[PDB]
């Protein structure tokens, strides 16, 4: 379900922020930054694939 | 911090010759020097205000200069009230004993390099342009 | 409150107020697993709780020695035989009442004539 | 008063505005202020006083 990374959950997790969001990573993946190994694979497939 | 910007880029840099002021500059203010003015509208018929503005330029430097002469036009919208105001404004100014000399044809309306609202259609634009202008904890919630 | 987990990864959803339809649409947090709420109950508290009074009671409740017996009525099978205790909640402020419990069908009852 | 079921009933205003994240994150805030009524709200008395009895 893209797992994120620990660089930003340390800093989430401390006490600089203020409340955590509910659907962070939902909007991540609006976004489309740190998602599933199937999807980046298959960015690139698509992509060599439409040459 | 804006005008004062705008007074040095006049005093000292040189590619500022001409600097477009309000009635701010007609009171009492700290002002660069200059030679030439340029009176385009006015507040009316108010011969205090000629006066003030023309004491601007009657402290230039180049007074010592022989043959200096600061230069004082005032633009004028013919066959309008600009002609009526004009003519009692400059009453204080002839009563000092300034002559004002008539213009009515400049040379160098034929061969300009930059011809403002030439076209007709960038005069009619202009005229509509004119025509137209007249609880600590629920304070997150928020 | 009764929370419902995913069925793709197994985790308890959360619920998102959508403006579409206004219904309680509980959503997993994961991979997006939506579905309605079939209770608009989300968040309960009690500061005072009856639930736990009769905790611990299983099929061998009576073979045990140290709880006591009594002789007491028991309405569903009508026994002269059952072990009694008090409410195993450790609360300052709770009631001295007892519960029996039967042998033969392994029926709960308590002897509360202020409830009853 | 008379009432079998001692129901108590709160609600909050939702601004003119838009609010893209507090919907969201509106249950926890919620959870906050019953919190804040959970032991900050005084009914009646004054503070630093636990229990009041009488005697003759
Ligand atoms: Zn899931
Ligand atoms: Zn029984």
């Amino acid at each position: 379900y893209a797992t994120l990374t620990i660089d930003e959950a340390e800093k989430r997790m401390d006490k600089k922020s203020g409340e955590v969001p509910r659907w962070l990573m939902k909007h991540l993946d609006n976004i489309g930054t740190t998602t599933t190994r199937y999807d980046r694979t298959r960015r690139k497939l698509k992509a060599v694939a439409d040459q | 911090q804006e005008r004062m910007n705008i007074l040095q880029n006049f005093q000292y840099n040189d590619q500022i010759n001409t600097i477009f002021l309000s009635k701010v500059g007609d009171t009492s203010i700290d002002l660069p020097e200059a030679t030439c003015l340029i009176q385009i509208s006015s507040h009316y018929g108010s011969r205090r205000q000629e006066a003030q503005r023309l004491g601007r330029i009657l402290r230039a430097k180049r007074r010592n200069d022989e043959g200096f002469n600061a230069f004082f036009y005032s633009l004028v919208s013919k066959d309008t009230q600009e002609m009526y105001y004009s003519t009692k404004r400059q009453a204080f100014l002839v009563d000092q004993g300034y002559a004002f000399k008539v213009i009515t044809h400049l040379h160098g309306m034929e061969n300009i390099p930059n011809l403002a609202y030439a076209s007709p259609r960038e005069r009619r634009e202009l005229l509509q342009e004119v025509l137209l202008k007249n609880h600590p904890l629920i304070r997150k919630m928020y | 409150t009764t929370f419902r987990f995913c069925r793709d990864c197994n985790n308890m959803l959360y619920p998102r107020e959508d403006k579409e339809n206004n219904r309680l649409l509980f959503e997993c947090r994961t991979c997006s697993y939506v579905e309605e709420a079939g209770s608009p109950l989300v968040y309960r508290h009690e500061l005072i709780t009856n639930i736990g009074e009769t905790a611990g009671v299983v099929q061998d409740i009576g073979s045990d020695p140290t709880l006591p017996r009594s002789d007491r009525e028991c309405p569903k099978c009508h026994s002269r035989e059952n072990v009694f205790f008090q409410s195993q909640q450790r609360r300052k402020d709770t009631s001295m009442v007892l519960f029996f419990v039967c042998l033969s069908c392994s029926h709960i009852f308590t002897s509360d004539q202020k409830n009853k | 008063d008379n009432d079998e079921k001692l129901i108590i009933r709160c609600r909050v205003v939702r601004p003119k505005s838009l609010d893209a994240e507090t919907e969201a994150e509106e249950d926890h805030m919620l959870k906050k202020i019953e919190n804040t009524m959970l032991e900050n709200i005084t009914l009646r008395g004054v503070e630093n006083i636990e229990r009041v009895v009488m005697m003759k």
